[PDB]
């Protein structure tokens, strides 16, 4: 098939999280939850991750209580029966920017932002296509190249034309802890966020491979040797023939 | 397949100077590829027997040549499981891997054939 | 080896010696563990993440 | 040959300087292998059986 | 008299797995039976502790799976093992057929032990598919949809029967839970097959690596090979552990982490792996009828083999030509599956076509051709008149 | 109970092969033996053996498949790419 339909390859960046015995880094995913707060969640829910996730990974306790009563969610009717909102609580899910699916559409030209919870697991490429793609916009498309109208492209979506155009640039984001924001950096960190949102039993999931191999490989070394023995007087076992008068 | 067709066929080409001789060495080729002569077996031993003709050839066969058939087998299944080859000098010779069952199975698929030809005969007044 | 004759003396460990070891290994083991861890991946743990956070 | 005559396993049997030389590396491969099965299969039904108790998302405290 | 010879019940595991007599020269291909009991026994236990957080609902199921992910307990070793269990199974069943293949284990006496397998594996590739309905991710509802349409080659009645199957106007609700209540059912039905597997079996005991009688050595399955056993078991283990905590979705679809969307079928739609050869024999053929018959031939003709071989030795050790040939069915079965994943372009179409002619002619003509050739070979070869 | 039918195999003391005579085994105990740690230096050589007579049956028709894969996609990735694109035009339907 043609290079433009199937996308440019991304290449694999030294993400500190890949490798057996790599945990998360979490400062990166606590900065990338800000570029999320801040820049994707305009127009991107995250309907799976819940405030109480956030808590011992990215944030404190307080902090998230703080995000989450910053948002109305619908609360039980009252002693007469009409309905009532009521402040965010750690049980609730990370709201979304739009009501439903047709003002979703609405609000970007007829397209539908996916929500991210899994997108670093429902792509082909994982971290490396998602950072590949957010810094990957070139200024001006390829000659020949006709965008439709309201498209951008992007070498690396299949097909070339995305409906969501570029939106991290330089400095947009005051990250909290001091950090250059750059928009290679930010790409950087929202989309560790992003594979711990999809993924956050990883830290924890490595920890028990590490004991679970290292067992399994003891009981394996050690079945070959108890076979062995238990196999050594077969296997030494010695015939003569002579045959009958 | 039956032995007695294999030997139909076997016999045609061994008997016409032709095919005799651009066969044969490919044959002892074959054989030699097999292998089976390196674990100390001889062709006959290693035809499947659960059938009524193997079985009825296995019991026609004399003691002596049974109880030889006998320690070939478990020779090859030992030296299999330590995964090894016999000595050269153990191995078996051509000239010993003669088609010592191949005369009982012939006689008794004949035997067989009579059987079921004359279990269907027809009439004809 | 005579190190083995010293504690179970030619013969063969027996299951509630077995059992009892089992239960020490599975804690001596899982901290051994989850120190190496967390050590191995010093700096980018929320411990210390925490530790640069005052609020 | 003389059924008498017992084959060779020189290659096989060990010089007996210790005589439970190579029963204590059995016993202590056998042992072994049971202790590390033990912790293992505390460790499996553990697993599944944590499973079942109360969901991260069913601890509200209310 | 012991005893575990003399009870009711302890006999019966006596004379299966203590005293049993085995060939004394079986290898460890002969391990991969108790490698698929063990798998059986992973999905059926892992399936039912996932099933106590498990909605069928069409609205619930994807959810009600991430719920397993995120908030169960060790929820995600549950999923990922069953997940790369299913795989395991596959990956240890074409191992355990090959092996039959290989040594003759398909034939006579063993015919009805073959047949069965093939029975066994039908079914096993009917649960996998239902369970990857459960999910109900993109993946999941095409599946469904392409897979139940299978049935609408039937002429007359086949839209019929896929409108009863779907329970409705396409995949819906209906589907999912009468998928998720089947796939829950087959895995049993699967046991009892295997359990009449394993008596045949022992009316006549394994074969082995020589092709002949088993009769004048045999040693106790007791101690031996419950020790030979263990050792592929833990590997086995080390193993699928290596894919379960390291590489969790190596063997999966990233687009079965994408709801279900009845109005979008994603153009990076490929079936699962252990499908894939039986996928592209189907594509090779350009009719619908016809594609899903040669398909389902495909599977049916594994039936054949004891008839056509015709060779008077059992097993190809000591055959140059069907070593060679069987190496080349084996090559030739990753070649189709290598296809069944690559695009209908243009080498690939043909080359899809020529595999799929050699996969049924390696049963129908190589095997009875070449099985004669050798017979010959081996008379000729040492008769001198 | 009930009538058994006649098979290939029977059990200790009736197994079903032929009668055996002038066959004489011998073995040592597991525990007289030279615990595992032999296993090279006699035993080593020896070993890869059973597959130097069998690689080449498993090699070639691999070697076959291999180029033959190769082959065809690097034809595919050509017909894709801008200099093969006439040829496509003329091959593909
Ligand atoms: C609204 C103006 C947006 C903002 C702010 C961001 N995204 Fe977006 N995104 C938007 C649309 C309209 C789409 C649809 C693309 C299409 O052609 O259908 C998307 C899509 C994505 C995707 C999925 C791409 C794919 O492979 O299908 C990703 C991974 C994504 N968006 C990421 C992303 C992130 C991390 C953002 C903040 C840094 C971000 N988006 C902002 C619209 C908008
Ligand atoms: C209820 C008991 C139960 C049994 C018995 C069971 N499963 Fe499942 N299986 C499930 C459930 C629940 C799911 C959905 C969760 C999931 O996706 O893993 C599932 C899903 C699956 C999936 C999808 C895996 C994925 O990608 O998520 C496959 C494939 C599968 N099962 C194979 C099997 C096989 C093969 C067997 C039997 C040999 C089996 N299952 C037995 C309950 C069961
Ligand atoms: C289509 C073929 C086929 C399938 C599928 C199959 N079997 Fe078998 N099985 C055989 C044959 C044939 C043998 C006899 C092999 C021999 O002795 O040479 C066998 C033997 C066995 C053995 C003895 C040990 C061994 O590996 O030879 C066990 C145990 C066994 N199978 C279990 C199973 C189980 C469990 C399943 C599936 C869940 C299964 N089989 C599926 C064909 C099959
Ligand atoms: C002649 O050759 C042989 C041979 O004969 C045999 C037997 C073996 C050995 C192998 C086997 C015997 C394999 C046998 C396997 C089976 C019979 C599989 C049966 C499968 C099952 C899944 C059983 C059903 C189990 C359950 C319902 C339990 C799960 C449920 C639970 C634990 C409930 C949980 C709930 C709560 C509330 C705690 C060989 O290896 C062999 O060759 C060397
Ligand atoms: C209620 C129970 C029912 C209805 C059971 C039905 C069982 C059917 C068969 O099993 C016996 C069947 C699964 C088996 O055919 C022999 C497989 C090889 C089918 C292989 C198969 O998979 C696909 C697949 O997985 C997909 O996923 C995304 C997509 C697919 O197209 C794009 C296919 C596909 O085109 C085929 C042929």
């Amino acid at each position: 098939m043609t290079a433009a339909e199937h996308g440019l390859h991304a290449p694999a960046y030294a993400w500190s999280h890949n490798g057996p015995f790599e945990t998360f880094d979490h400062a990166s995913i606590r900065r990338g939850y800000q570029v999320y707060r801040e820049v994707c969640a305009a127009c991107h829910s995250l309907d799976r991750v819940a405030w109480r996730t956030l808590v011992g990974v990215s944030h404190t306790n307080e902090e998230v209580r703080n995000m989450a009563e910053e948002f109305e969610y619908d609360d039980e009717p009252d002693e007469q029966g009409n309905p009532k909102k009521r402040p965010g609580k750690l049980s609730d899910y990370i709201p979304g920017p739009y009501p439903n699916e047709q003002a979703a559409r609405a609000a970007n030209q007829g397209a539908l932002p996916p929500d991210l919870s899994l997108i670093v697991k429902a792509r082909h490429g994982g971290c490396d296509y998602i950072f590949s793609l957010l810094t990957g916009y070139p200024d001006e498309p390829p000659a020949g190249v006709a965008l439709p109208p309201g498209s951008n492209y992007n070498p690396y979506f299949p097909g070339g034309s995305i409906a969501m155009a570029r939106v991290l640039f330089d400095d947009m984001v005051e990250y909290e802890d001091g950090t250059p924001a750059t928009t290679s950096q930010m790409a950087k960190d929202v989309t560790t966020f992003l594979n711990w949102c999809a993924e956050p039993e990883h830290d924890e999931r490595k920890r028990l491979g590490l004991k679970t191999v290292i067992i399994l490989s003891s009981l394996y070394l050690l079945s070959i040797w108890v076979k062995k023995f238990k196999w050594a007087g077969i296997k030494t076992r010695k015939f003569v023939f002579n045959p009958p008068k | 397949q039956s032995f007695t067709s294999i030997a139909r066929i076997g016999d045609y080409i061994l008997k016409s100077p032709v095919l005799s001789k651009l066969c044969v060495p490919v044959a002892n080729q074959f054989i030699n590829l097999a292998g089976y002569k390196k674990l100390g077996l001889k062709f006959d031993d290693l035809i499947a027997e659960e059938n009524p003709i193997m079985q009825t050839a296995l019991r026609r066969l004399p003691e002596d040549e049974s109880y030889a058939r006998a320690y070939r087998i478990i020779r090859a299944h030992q030296t299999e499981l330590t995964h090894h080859l016999l000595p050269r000098n153990e191995w078996i010779k051509a000239q010993e891997d003669v088609p010592y069952l191949l005369p009982y199975i012939l006689e008794a698929e004949a035997a067989a054939k009579e059987k079921d030809e004359l279990d269907n005969i027809e009439v004809s007044k | 080896s005579s190190l083995y004759k010293t504690f179970f003396k030619r013969n063969a460990v027996f299951v509630g010696t077995i059992f009892a070891g089992a239960f020490v290994f599975q804690t001596v083991f899982d901290t051994a563990i989850t120190s190496w861890y967390e050590n191995h991946n010093k700096g980018k743990l929320w411990k210390d993440v925490k530790a640069r956070i005052a609020a | 040959k003389s059924t008498y005559r017992t084959p060779n396993f020189d290659d096989v049997l060990k010089e007996n300087n210790d005589a439970d030389k190579g029963r204590s590396y059995a016993y202590f491969m056998v042992g072994a292998m049971g202790l590390l099965s033990s912790a293992g299969a505390k460790s499996t039904v553990e697993t599944f059986i944590s499973s079942m108790t109360a969901t991260a998302d069913v601890l509200a405290m209310a | 008299m012991a005893f575990r010879k003399s009870n009711v019940y302890l006999s019966l595991v006596n004379s299966y797995i203590i005293d049993s007599p085995q060939p004394s020269s079986i290898n460890y291909w002969w391990n991969m039976g108790s490698l698929l009991g063990l798998c059986l026994v992973i999905q059926i236990v892992t399936g039912i502790f996932m099933a106590m957080h498990y909605s069928s609902n069409i609205e619930l199921a994807f959810s009600s799976v991430e719920h397993i992910m995120r908030d169960v307990h060790n929820g995600y070793i549950l999923r990922y093992l069953h997940a790369n269990g299913a795989s395991f199974f596959f990956m240890v069943m074409f191992m355990h057929m090959a092996k039959g293949l290989y040594y003759g284990s398909y034939r006579s006496p063993r015919v009805t032990l073959w047949n069965v397998g093939v029975i066994i594996f039908t079914l096993t590739i009917a649960t996998a598919f239902l369970g990857y309905c459960c999910v109900y991710g993109q993946m999941s509802h095409w599946g469904a949809t392409v897979i139940t349409n299978l049935f609408s080659a039937i002429p007359f009645v086949g839209n019929d029967i896929v409108s009863w199957l779907w329970g409705g106007f396409s995949v819906s609700n209906p589907t999912i839970q009468r998928f998720f209540a089947l796939h829950y059912l087959v895995p049993f039905i699967i046991a009892a097959m295997v359990i009449m597997h394993l008596m045949a079996l022992h009316i006549h005991g394994s074969s082995n690596p020589l092709g002949i009688t088993g009769n004048l050595d045999r040693i106790p399955m007791h101690s031996y090979f419950i020790f030979k056993d263990l050792v592929t078991v833990f590997l086995f283990m080390l193993i699928l552990a290596l894919f379960v905590f390291y590489s969790p979705n190596t063997l999966g679809h990233p687009d079965n982490y994408i709801p279900g969307n009845p109005l979008v079928t994603p153009a990076s739609i490929v079936p699962e792996w252990y499908l894939l050869p039986f996928y592209a024999i189907l594509r090779s053929i350009p009719d619908k009828l016809l594609g899903v018959i040669t398909m389902f031939a495909a599977i049916l003709v594994l039936l054949v083999l004891p008839f056509t071989d015709r060779s008077v030795v059992r097993g190809n050790t000591f055959k140059v030509l069907s070593k060679f040939f069987f190496f080349i069915f084996v090559f030739n079965f990753v070649l189709l599956g290598q296809i069944g994943a690559c695009h209908v372009e243009v080498p690939y179409v043909l080359m899809g076509q020529i595999a799929t002619f050699i996969y049924f002619a390696y049963f129908l003509i190589i095997v009875p051709v070449i099985s004669t050739i050798e017979n010959v070979l081996f008379y000729i070869g040492r008769v001198n008149k | 109970g009930p009538p058994s039918g006649k098979t290939y195999m029977g059990w200790w003391g009736h197994m079903g092969g032929p009668k055996q005579k002038g066959i004489t085994s011998y073995a040592v105990s597991p525990y007289a033996q030279k615990p595992l740690q032999g296993i090279f230096h006699n035993a080593v050589f020896n070993s890869f053996r059973r597959f130097k007579s069998q690689f080449l049956y498993v090699l070639i028709p691999a070697g076959i498949y291999w180029y033959w894969w190769k082959n065809g996609n690097e034809y595919n990735e050509f017909l894709y790419s801008k200099a093969g694109r006439e040829e496509l035009e003329r091959v593909n339907v």
